[PDB]
């Protein structure tokens, strides 16, 4: 379901969506 | 490498298995001016020879892509020197050869799969109403040089100039007693000028793509001599394409019109030794050269596109240092058919570094791998 | 500067092709030499070779055969240029003159196509019905010899060969029939085509064969009552001819390859053949109609033949590229072995020139240059008198130290490793037969390594005063000698490089310094660097060498040592090294330029300016502040200059001269007064032997000099009406243009030997820019001032025929 895009899937929870979120532009 | 067909990423089933296939060729005339349309999302410096994969869903490159169907099916790409401003002074013309469109979700898509051609130097970066910028293009020219002893060999030593072909096919160490030979007879003519036959040597093709191979084979032991191109431009540019290195030395490898300049810039680019560290970090070592290895046929370095059309150059790693595996395997659009795949993180900084590949069954061989992106990888040279 | 005069001061002394035949009558037995781009005609007496004509072509000579068609007096000769101008020439004599007649001429150049890797090939067969060309691989171009042909129109025949290494034409075949050898992945084959010209196609041929063996390269083609082929090869002669097969293999030609034949008896009984270390062989073909068997025997020693020629009494020329031509004889009787030869005149040759210098310059410069090479190594004294000093090895530097009176040589020997693990001298040479001897270190299958020495030679008598040998597999590269820091003592200082055979870049080399004092070479000071000792130059006291992409400045210290000053990396590998004030020319083998400058302040270098563009650069020069000259791939010579009209094009440096000039240059020197309007002097010496000059012209010269030119051009008869503007055109094999900023010294010259009606029409409508100011109609006499100039830059040549 919820799941990146400039990577693969992470779904493993909902606070990992936003945290791979500011990962991803830092 | 066994039972695994490495012919199998380069055909990219992931992308579709209908697609159009335009077999043809358009090659601008040498030093020409030209306006070619430009990619205005695509970050990446493309070889000649490499393939790229590509996913549009804006209506506006749909549309350029569409129109550029029937006219010759070539745009370029820019090679940003720097991206946040997006100049660039040098570029790559992409032929189109296999294109489809799909209607999922209410939207079009069409996914194109393209080859790098020519360079070029960018003019004038014109802008056009539509958001697609028109590129005033020079188009560079492929400089091949005779042999150095053209200009002063003997009439009478011409026809020792052929060699027999070379002796039964080694696998390893390959002992050459026939090198020493070779040299011996092909630059025999070097006393009639200032400098010795090692020094002409330094500038022969054949001698500077067999040292490559020699070098690359010290790493990936599974190398087959009719695995590379046996002419100097092609094996140059995916000599050039295969190594890990920066932008910055990228770009000067496209820079370079002679063959011979560029073997031997490869060559001096593979002496000094390189480790693959984190770039957030910069003091976490994830995987050095000697663990680099080709799972297909194009080298341990290639693109592909993921679900959402963002593209990443992996680069294929037997075993990877430090780093953090988050997620359960899952076979959905795997780039590499008959494994699945972990999302794995810098153990330090938590930055997106790659992937790691299991294999589903257990005759699969290697059962794993690690691929990296290229991006989040800096060459460390000490 | 950016106008330019170039002048030949020697004419081209290698020999690359002869022939014979009749060509001046039906009675005179002709020998026809084709040195570089001239040819000489001569008349075989009793007593030697008396000359007759000698002329220039616009080209360098490729092919040169004779053939006689029907209806023909005497010969005619066929000649094929390196730029593909292709002409058929008669000879003609009313009296006291002597005309060479263009009877047809044409251009054979395909726009498309590869040129062959084994060179250009032409043929014509016996019965004078086609010349055939293998230019470019693959195909086969054939030129019909009918009457009314006079554009030399050919069409091309598609060969499924595409490494060919010999064809030729057969004898006693009713159509043209070639056999050719040639080596596809299974191996060497030879095969034959029968070519028909109402079809423009290939015919099945009489027989085809594929015991050639792996190393054959040579194809003879007997003559009636034999016919057929022989093909040469490392180990093995064979002879076929349909279902007629001999093969022999003599243990005697096995130590080297053969390279040339010349066929000695009309009906083919007798060849000769010659290797690549000067032995002279004999072929006997014996008989019974059909052949029975095959002999080999051994003549002597020659020098090292390019090609052969019988002079039908037992005289045999040998045209050598490496060293003198000779004319020998051949007896019936010997001295130790059977059939011996000896020797009976020597021509002059000073190619290969590998190195020269410019000495006694107080008053009347004189030329040394490194002349030839193996067993032809020799010392030549030009002053035109030329004077030999043989040293029977190769010599590759030289320099001139005034203060000790002597030359430093560096040299290079041939050894093979014998059977104990040290190595064996083929013959004595200059370095062991030398007065003194040092080694810089002592140590211990049948393969050759190369031995380097320093030789030093006195300059009233050269003769070889010391020899020091170097370290085993050390090869020495560059010398100098000058004087540095506060030292008064002059030096010898060499760079060298460590070679092994498993390394493809040397990673160890030094910098050695010799003092040559009473009577003995002594070492000073050594220092071992990290890679290999290119070139080196005095730059102000200090030294400068180039290691590999890097140079170090290096100076002087009082305890006789050298410490490092500056370092500049590039990405380029600094070949050339040539120094004039405080800026530096960097060069390496793929023609980038690079400009530096030495800021005494800072104690760094600087980059000024660069040129890179992708080709084959052999030599470079410096001739003034702002402008630079360098030899090109294929025989071209360039001028780069700075600063001509941002800080984007003050880096740049742009072409201002292009030339076409026939020759391999290797060596340039500034020969200011070698030979006693024009600024600056400098010789250059080539492959070929040829000495040249180029000094700079003011812009109003230069104009008045092209348009002389221009107005020469259209006067002057060509050999093979090939025109002057195509000849001096800059070629190489992806680019063409016309030549500029280069006067061609020798066109102006031939002002003087033309007629004086021939003057008047060239005089005529010119402006003469006269020192006074006002510019009047010139006549004949103005010209034939200001031409004497241009001759007395140089000396004058002599006269050729009797
Ligand atoms: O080996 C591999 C693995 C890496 C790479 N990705 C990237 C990826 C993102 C995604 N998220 C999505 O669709 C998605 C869907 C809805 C909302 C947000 C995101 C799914 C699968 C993959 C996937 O497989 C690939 O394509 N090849
Ligand atoms: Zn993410
Ligand atoms: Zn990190």
């Amino acid at each position: 379901p919820f799941q990146c895009n400039q990577c693969g899937a992470s779904f493993t929870q909902k606070g990992n969506l936003l945290r791979h979120i500011k990962l991803h532009s830092g | 490498i066994i039972n695994f067909d490495t012919s199998l990423p380069t055909s990219h089933t992931y992308l579709g298995a209908d697609m159009e296939e335009f077999h043809g060729r358009t090659l601008h005339d040498d030093d020409s001016c030209q306006v070619i349309p430009v990619l205005p999302q695509v970050m990446m410096i493309l070889i000649p020879g490499q393939t790229l994969p590509l996913q549009l869903f804006h209506p506006q490159e749909v549309s350029m892509v569409r129109n550029l169907i029937q006219k010759d099916r070539t745009f370029a790409v820019l090679a940003y020197s720097n991206v946040q401003e997006r100049e660039a002074q040098f570029g790559t013309t992409a032929e189109i050869y296999a294109y489809r469109e799909e209607q999922d979700f209410g939207i079009e898509i069409v996914k194109v799969k393209a080859i790098g051609r020519q360079r070029f130097k960018v003019l004038e970066l014109r802008t056009q109403s539509d958001g697609i910028q028109q590129a005033k293009v020079q188009i560079l020219p492929e400089c091949v040089l005779p042999s150095t002893m053209s200009a002063v060999q003997l009439e009478s030593l011409n026809k020792c100039q052929i060699f027999p072909s070379k002796p039964v096919s080694r696998e390893d160490q390959c002992s050459y007693k026939w090198w020493q030979k070779y040299q011996k007879r092909k630059f025999h003519c070097a006393n009639l000028t200032s400098w010795p036959r090692w020094l002409y040597s330094l500038y022969d093709a054949e001698t500077l793509m067999d040292r490559i191979k020699k070098q690359l084979r010290e790493w990936d032991e599974n190398l087959k001599d009719d695995s590379l191109p046996s002419n100097p431009i092609d094996f140059s540019y995916r000599v050039a394409a295969c190594l890990p290195i920066d932008d910055v030395l990228r770009i000067q490898l496209l820079k370079i019109g002679s063959a011979i300049q560029r073997l031997r810039c490869e060559l001096d680019i593979m002496n000094k030794c390189t480790s693959l560290c984190c770039k957030q970090c910069q003091e976490t070592e994830i995987t050095t050269k000697n663990e680099i290895f080709s799972l297909s046929l194009c080298g341990p370095m290639a693109a592909y596109v993921n679900p959402h059309g963002y593209v990443h150059e992996t680069l294929t790693v037997y075993k990877a240092c430090n780093l953090n595996l988050i997620g359960r395997p899952s076979t959905e659009h795997s780039w590499f058919p008959g494994y699945a795949w972990t999302v794995a993180q810098c153990k330090i900084c938590a930055s997106h570094i790659g992937w790691k590949f299991t294999a589903t069954k257990k005759d699969m061989s290697p059962q794993k791998f690690w691929g990296l992106t290229r991006s989040a990888l800096l060459p460390t040279i000490p | 500067m950016s106008y330019n005069y170039v002048v030949t001061a020697q004419k081209p002394t290698a020999v690359n092709g002869c022939v014979t035949g009749h060509f001046t009558s039906a009675e005179d037995l002709n020998l026809l030499i084709a040195k570089n781009t001239r040819l000489e005609i001569y008349v075989v007496t009793a007593e030697g070779l008396r000359p007759v004509k000698e002329v220039g072509m616009y080209g360098k000579i490729a092919v040169m055969e004779l053939f006689r068609p029907k209806g023909e007096s005497k010969d005619l000769l066929f000649i094929l240029t390196a730029k593909y101008n292709a002409c058929i020439l008669e000879y003609k004599q009313s009296g006291e003159s002597i005309d060479i007649i263009t009877r047809a001429h044409g251009n054979v150049q395909d726009r498309i196509g590869r040129p062959s890797e084994t060179g250009i090939i032409g043929i014509i067969d016996p019965e004078c019905r086609m010349i055939g060309l293998r230019l470019y691989d693959g195909l086969f171009k054939v030129i019909p010899l009918d009457r009314d042909n006079k554009e030399l129109k050919a069409f091309n025949i598609r060969l499924e060969e595409l490494h060919v290494i010999d064809v030729k034409f057969l004898y006693g075949c009713q159509a043209p029939t070639i056999c050719f050898v040639y080596q596809d992945p299974q191996g060497r084959h030879v095969k034959t085509y029968e070519v028909s010209l109402r079809e423009k196609e290939f015919n099945k041929g009489p027989w085809k064969q594929e015991n050639v063996e792996a190393e054959a390269s040579m194809v003879i083609a007997v003559p009636e009552p034999f016919g057929g082929a022989i093909i040469i090869g490392q180990e093995s002669i064979t002879y076929h001819n349909g279902d007629k097969y001999l093969a022999i293999a003599p243990p005697i030609i096995k130590q080297s390859t053969i390279v040339c034949h010349n066929r000695v008896d009309p009906n083919g009984s007798r060849y000769l053949l010659g290797d690549m270390e000067g032995r002279l062989f004999m072929l006997l073909l014996e008989k019974e109609v059909t052949l029975k068997d095959l002999r080999v025997e051994l003549l002597g020693e020659t020098s090292i033949a390019e090609c052969l020629t019988y002079l039908d009494n037992g005289v045999v020329f040998v045209g050598s590229r490496l060293g003198d031509s000779q004319l020998v004889k051949l007896n019936v009787d010997s001295n130790e072995q059977g059939s011996y030869v000896v020797a009976m005149e020597t021509f002059t040759n000073l190619g290969p020139i590998v190195d020269m210098c410019v000495v006694d310059l107080e008053r009347q410069g004189q030329l040394v240059t490194c002349s030839g090479a193996f067993k032809e190594g020799s010392l030549r004294i030009i002053r035109l008198h030329i004077r030999t000093v043989p040293l029977y090895e190769s010599p590759r530097k030289i320099c001139y130290q005034e203060v000790s009176q002597c030359f430093g040589v560096l040299s290079s020997r041939i050894e093979v490793q014998d059977t104990s693990g040290g190595t064996t001298a083929l013959r004595p040479s200059a370095s062991t037969q030398a007065l003194s001897s040092s080694v810089s270190s002592s140590k211990l299958f049948g393969e050759e390594v190369e031995v380097h020495n320093l030789l030093i030679i006195d300059q009233h008598t050269f003769e070889v005063l010391h020899a020091h040998q170097f370290l085993q597999n050390e090869y020495a590269l560059s010398l100098v000698s000058c004087k540095l820091g506060k030292d008064p003592n002059t030096y010898f200082i060499v760079g060298t490089a460590m070679v092994y055979p498993e390394e493809a870049e040397p990673k160890q080399g030094r910098i050695v310094v010799f003092q040559y004092s009473d009577g003995k070479l002594q070492t000073v000071a050594e220092k071992e660097v990290k890679g290999a000792v290119y070139s080196m130059v005095e730059f102000n006291g200090k030294l400068l060498a180039s290691i590999n992409s890097t140079v170090r400045l290096y100076e002087w210290t009082t305890e006789k040592e050298l410490r490092t000053e500056c370092n500049h990396y590039n990405n380029i590998m600094a070949l050339y090294l040539k120094t004039k004030g405080d800026f530096i020319l960097v060069g390496d083998l793929m023609r980038s330029v690079l400009l530096l400058a030495y800021k005494p302040m800072e104690g760094n270098f600087e980059e000024i300016a660069r040129d890179f563009n992708p080709n084959w650069m052999s030599a470079v020069e410096i001739l003034d502040d702002d402008n630079f000259l360098g030899a090109e791939n294929a025989f071209n010579l360039f001028v780069c200059q700075k600063d001509s009209a941002t800080d984007e094009e003050r880096q740049h440096l742009q072409e201002v001269g292009l030339f076409h000039l026939g020759e391999f240059v290797n060596v340039f020197c500034h020969g200011s007064l070698v030979m006693q309007p024009t600024q600056g002097s400098v010789l250059f010496g080539t492959v070929n032997g040829m000495i040249g000059l180029v000094t700079s012209l003011s812009e109003s010269w230069y104009n008045l000099l092209l348009d002389m030119q221009n107005r020469l051009n259209k006067v002057i008869k060509s050999v093979g009406k090939i025109e002057h503007s195509f000849w001096r055109s800059f070629h190489t094999e992806r680019k063409t243009e016309p030549a500029t900023g280069f006067i061609d010294g020798d066109l102006i010259e031939s002002f003087l030997d033309i007629s004086r009606p021939k003057m008047q029409e060239v005089v005529a409508n010119l402006q003469y820019d006269d020192g006074s100011g006002m510019k009047r109609e010139a006549t004949a006499d103005d010209l034939i001032k200001v031409v004497e100039e241009l001759t007395r830059i140089h000396w004058s040549h002599p006269q050729f025929e009797k």
